[PDB]
């Protein structure tokens, strides 16, 4: 049966990853998410203008202030969000200052947040 | 003229004025029937608060301010400036040449409209911002009646609920 | 117009979606059936949901009348020979036209080389 | 009819426009009156006007003396038992000592001021022609400021800032002052030197950019540019 | 081989353990700045460095100004500071006719390491050149292991029984930085004489704005470009 | 509210009840503190 | 981005002048056109536009960052109340 | 003439020696009212509530408002400067603003003064349209 290049490209890189099986319709669904982004990119790169290379570059930028925020990007990659590592040290030095709640035997197990915090009444 | 027709008896300085003209032409520029039941079939045979104010202010007007108000009723922005209209609207530059009048009175019926519920907006909000404080309408006001006018109907984005995505429209045509 | 006067009147009421649509889909959001969760209720949601399918059909419907130079808009592919007789045909390029004053994209290519 | 167009004195300063050519209680409302005329734009102990007022009413309408005498009697005796109202007096009489030219009396003004006598000391030498000896002056009251021993003011501080660069400009440091221009953005300054101390003008790559910063400087028309 | 610090690090042992030894570091307070022992000029308590006052008060090291410590070649004593604070805190001005001829307490406090000081040490290395850098990024994590090798050779890995066993632990394991309570929440005649103060300073260009940290910024531009202009002419 | 607590309950309603050297540091850290409290403001 | 985190005109003394001014959140104030005024130019500076910015550009800064805030309140309030 | 602003750089109201002047400069701002901006830019923002609504905040959410402010500004310019750079432009004008704000924002400010396929993509269509009869 026919079927486009590009398809059996991506299926062959997914099998080179690991993936032992695969749903028919993932090729395409990705082939229109890249439709998608190009016409996106150049039609956003169009109005900050022939078109160059430092037009792309910009709509590309500014594109990333509310999209992509995500990856496998590690020491300083911006993923998981993009929040800075210094910022998350100090919030986490704000937290672990307190100290551990004391807990009597006959509460450990049963105890639960206050009433503001709970599901009652909720029927 | 027609700012006085709706409730505007002061003197509107260059700007109001100015600000109004620009949005009524970015309006104008960004502008049985097909779909009704009997198009579901192949043959086709022949068959067979505004006025309660006005009234009350119309009550209290005096024979010369009514006869003032009457004639004012008739602003236009269309009729007898059939060239200067088209000019104006940069017909040429975004349709091809000479619409027909149907089109321009149609305009003209619009653009009327647009004018009206932008004053009386405009009317309300100062008036609210004078009570609290304790003359014309100014630019900032009609700035305000804009963005009020812009806003949409919560149907146009329940299926961005739950999600972070943006809203992302064309310009509304009130 | 009371919403009691409403959830009492729901016997008159109830869409055209089966129950067993109904209990599928509030699973899968997070809401128990009717056996705990009263019938009028998911009767409501169901209606409440049927009435925005038929908007969604009313436009694009007015999309493919008003269509009634000449060539097609790019991101909309589909169809085959294009159907026979005079009828309305609902098309991908209708449904994206109607659909985008929703807030929804729906382009695609139309060949892939 | 408004289209066609003690009280009479209240009248005169705010009744009425000239835009087409008494309790004490109520002297306030005149003297702001007063001020509001006399700096509008259309113009071409018992009454108190600002010194800085009537300093900058002077230096456009040609009414020297007539602020001068106001400023002088007023430092011989405050209006007012505060520091702000002192300072601005003594500023504006200094500033209009500067302008009409009289070095003797502004050194000696300011040498009533200041407090290091440092600071003292190299005005006295600026006052008799010795450059090098007020400039090192200068720089012994700004070392010795560093330090913190004793507060100072912000004046004394522009003092020491602005007499350095005029004693070198006295002392023909040009290679000094055209680094220091161009690190300041000082274009007057970087401009004097350049016009003194290389030869820009032979040929364009240096005579373009020199007009360029003359046309910069330009806006602001004086009879020096 | 390096002998590790305690569970609970504390000055007594840090004083004790390290006497006869010099301070890492030497700060005079007056009444409303403060200097190093050394330095030329001051600080204000409004300026910046009131961030370190901060740490001073918290027993912190001040990992904010970190690299600017290591130039200087500040001394560590098992990562911690051993700091001394001296204190010296306990007419008609300009006004012509005025006449002229003319005309402390001794502490010592010691500052603890924290997470944060470890992170910027290792990205300041990440960035210091010696390979090129004298560490590569990608030997960054191993290296860390090994730092936390040599400051907690020592675990408590016994298990429990159960819940009283594991609460006695908690207890027994307290530590005194970590034991803090939660915090506060957040919360939100002369008027003639300054009147006429007012109406009398008007149309002053700086006088005023006011109704001051001088750093001798252009002093020092001018000696810098002495120096260099000497220099210079020293080679002709 | 730090010690608001509820508790398991089977037997209720939805199951939750509701109650109803010079100057060593430790001898002289209290007036240091003292006096960076001064100088902090 | 490591580095990051570890005759002419001096434009870099101009660019470090946006340090001077407090931040909405120090002062307590909603930025008005001076403050959006102070800020422009170090913008304009650091991307090369030597000649700075149009003179009714503060004024619609100002009006839109208030049509901003607006906004973002009402879209919180409309849910809640 | 016209009045003159200061220019050069040397800087104003220093008490010196250092005079220099313009034919005709332009007077100050200033004001003897008595309401100062310090105090209305604190009323701003309750202005602001009052329009939209129609103190109202909690201490903790008048903060993050602010941060909203100066983040909002502090992105903008930073997005439209560059803009207005790559056009080959030394100046920054209302129109780079505009775009932003109605492209990133969907924010439209009143009073302020194409794509069609080519013969390629027309001749792909043509060709699919003749393969699928």
């Amino acid at each position: 049966s026919p079927r486009p290049r590009d398809a059996r490209t991506l299926e062959l890189l997914l099998t080179a990853q690991g993936v032992t099986s695969f749903e028919p319709r993932v090729s395409q669904l990705l082939l229109d998410f890249a439709y998608r982004h190009t016409a996106a990119v150049l039609s956003d790169a169009l109005h900050l203008s022939s078109i160059t290379a430092n037009a792309v570059a910009l709509a590309i930028s500014s594109r990333l202030g509310y999209q992509f925020r995500g990856g496998g990007g590690g020491y300083y990659g911006g993923g998981g969000g993009g929040a800075s590592k210094d910022w998350m040290l100090e919030l986490a030095r704000e937290r672990n200052k307190v100290a551990l709640p004391r807990v009597l035997p006959s509460e450990w197990g049963v105890r639960l947040p206050g009433e503001r915090f709970v599901l009652s009444g909720v029927s | 003229q027609m700012m006085y027709v709706s409730g505007e008896t002061g003197e509107p300085s260059l700007e109001t004025t100015g600000i109004i003209e620009d949005i009524v032409r970015q309006q104008v520029i960004e502008i049985g029937l097909p779909w009704e039941p009997a198009s579901f079939y192949s043959v086709e045979v022949p068959e067979r608060q505004r006025l309660r104010k006005a009234d009350e202010r119309t009550k209290a007007m005096t024979k010369e301010e009514y006869v003032t108000w009457s004639e004012f009723r008739q602003a236009s922005f269309t009729y007898r400036k059939g060239k200067r209209f088209r000019e104006w609207a940069g017909f040429g530059l975004v349709t091809d040449s000479k619409p027909s009048d149907d089109i321009i009175d149609i305009l003209g019926f619009l653009t009327f409209e647009m004018v009206q519920t932008l004053t009386e907006e405009a009317l309300k909000i100062k008036e609210q911002e004078d009570l609290h404080r304790e003359t014309p309408v100014e630019p900032r006001h009609i700035q305000e009646a804009f963005r009020r006018l812009q806003q949409r109907p919560k149907k146009a984005r329940a299926m961005l609920n739950g999600t972070k995505l943006q809203q992302r429209t064309q310009l509304k045509l009130f | 117009a009371s919403l009691r006067e409403f959830l009492n009147k729901m016997d008159d009421y109830a869409p055209i979606i089966p129950d067993a649509v109904t209990n599928y889909y509030m699973t899968r959001a997070g809401l128990p059936p009717p056996p705990q969760t009263d019938i009028r209720l998911a009767r409501l949601l169901a209606l409440a949901t049927q009435k925005f399918i038929a908007d969604i059909a009313a436009d694009a419907y007015q999309y493919s009348r008003i269509r009634a130079l000449g060539i097609q808009r790019p991101g909309y592919g589909g169809g085959g020979q294009g159907g026979s007789q005079n009828r309305t045909v609902l098309t991908m390029e209708d449904l994206g036209m109607a659909v985008s004053e929703f807030g929804v994209n729906v382009k695609r290519s139309e060949f892939y080389r | 009819t408004v289209r066609m167009e003690s009280a009479r004195l209240a009248y005169v300063i705010l009744g009425q426009n000239w835009d087409t050519l008494v309790p004490k209680e109520d002297r306030p409302d005149l003297e702001r009156g007063l001020v509001t005329l006399l700096t509008k734009d259309y113009h071409s102990p018992h009454c108190k006007i600002p010194p800085h007022v009537l300093k900058f009413e002077a230096k456009t309408y040609d009414a020297w003396y007539t602020a001068l005498h106001q400023l002088e009697n007023a430092a011989i005796k405050p209006e007012i038992d505060s520091a702000a109202v002192r300072e601005s007096n003594l500023d504006a009489l200094v500033d209009l000592y500067s302008t009409l030219g009289e070095d003797d009396l502004f050194y000696g003004t300011w040498r009533r001021r200041c407090q290091f006598v440092e600071t003292n000391a190299g005005l006295s030498y600026e006052q008799h022609g010795m450059w090098e000896k007020a400039q090192r002056m200068y720089e012994s009251a700004q070392i010795k400021a560093r330090t913190g021993v004793i507060p100072f003011s912000e004046a004394e501080y522009m003092l020491w800032e602005d007499h350095w660069v005029l004693c070198a400009q006295k002392l023909q440091q040009w290679e000094i002052l055209q680094d220091f221009a161009k690190h300041e953005n000082f274009q007057d300054l970087l401009l004097e030197c350049a016009w003194r101390n290389t030869e820009y003008w032979q040929n364009q790559e240096n005579r373009d950019q020199l007009d360029t910063v003359i046309k910069g400087v330009m806006d602001a028309p004086t009879p020096r540019r | 081989t390096f002998d590790a610090p305690p569970y609970v690090i504390t000055p007594e042992y840090i004083l004790k353990k390290f006497a006869g030894h010099p301070p890492s570091l030497i700060v005079h307070l007056y009444q409303n700045h403060f200097r190093f022992d050394q330095q030329e000029g001051m600080f204000q308590y409004k300026s910046p460095m009131r961030i370190f006052i901060e740490h001073l008060r918290n027993r912190t090291v001040p990992h904010e100004i970190m690299e600017y410590l290591i130039q200087g070649g500040v001394p560590f004593y098992e990562g911690c500071l051993i700091v001394q604070v001296f204190d010296h805190r306990t007419t008609v001005p300009f006004s012509i006719h005025n006449h002229n001829p003319y005309i402390p307490t001794v502490y010592t406090v010691v500052l603890m390491p924290t997470a944060q000081a470890l992170h910027t040490d290792l990205l300041l290395k990440t960035v210091t050149p010696r390979d090129h850098m004298e560490l590569d990024p990608k030997n960054i994590y191993e290296v860390e292991a090994k730092i936390l090798l040599a400051t907690y050779p020592k675990l408590d890995l016994e298990p429990t029984k159960n819940a009283e066993e594991t609460i006695a632990k908690l207890e027994k394991l307290a530590h005194p930085e970590h034991s803090h309570k939660p915090p506060e929440p957040k919360v939100r005649d002369e008027a003639l004489a300054a009147e006429q103060e007012r109406y009398m300073l008007t149309l002053d260009e700086r006088l005023s704005s006011k109704l001051w940290e001088p750093r001798f910024e252009r002093f020092k531009l001018i000696e810098n470009i002495k120096q260099e202009h000497a220099e210079k002419k020293e080679q002709e | 509210n730090w010690e608001d607590y509820t508790y398991v309950d089977p037997s209720r309603p939805d199951g939750i009840a509701i109650p109803s050297w010079e100057g060593a540091e430790p001898e002289t850290s209290d007036l240091l503190n003292a006096v960076l409290d001064s100088c902090l403001a | 981005v490591l580095m990051e985190h570890a005759l002419k005109m001096n434009f870099d003394l101009e660019i470090r002048k946006r340090y001077a001014q407090p931040l909405a959140v120090e002062s307590g104030e909603f930025p008005d056109t001076s403050n959006i005024e102070s800020r422009m130019l170090p913008f304009c500076y650091e991307a090369g536009l030597s000649s700075g910015h149009a003179p009714d550009a503060a004024q619609f800064m100002s009006i839109a960052t208030e049509t901003f805030i607006k906004e973002v309140m009402s879209a919180i309030f409309s849910r809640t109340r | 003439p016209q009045p003159v602003p200061n220019i050069g750089g040397a800087g104003s109201g220093r008490p010196t020696y250092t005079s220099g002047q313009p034919a005709l400069p332009k007077t100050p701002a200033f004001q003897l009212e008595g309401e100062g901006e310090r105090v209305l830019n604190k009323k701003k923002l309750d202005e602001l509530v009052r329009q939209v609504c129609g103190n109202m905040l909690t201490p903790e959410v008048e903060e993050s408002v602010l941060n909203m402010a100066d983040a909002f500004v502090d992105n903008v310019l930073h997005q439209a400067c560059r803009n207005a750079k790559e056009r080959g432009s030394k100046v920054l004008e209302i129109r780079d603003i505009q775009l932003v704000l109605e492209r990133v924002y969907n924010i439209r400010i009143p009073g302020y003064a194409k794509v069609q396929p080519n013969s390629n993509w027309i001749k792909k269509m043509s060709a699919v349209q003749a393969a699928k009869v």
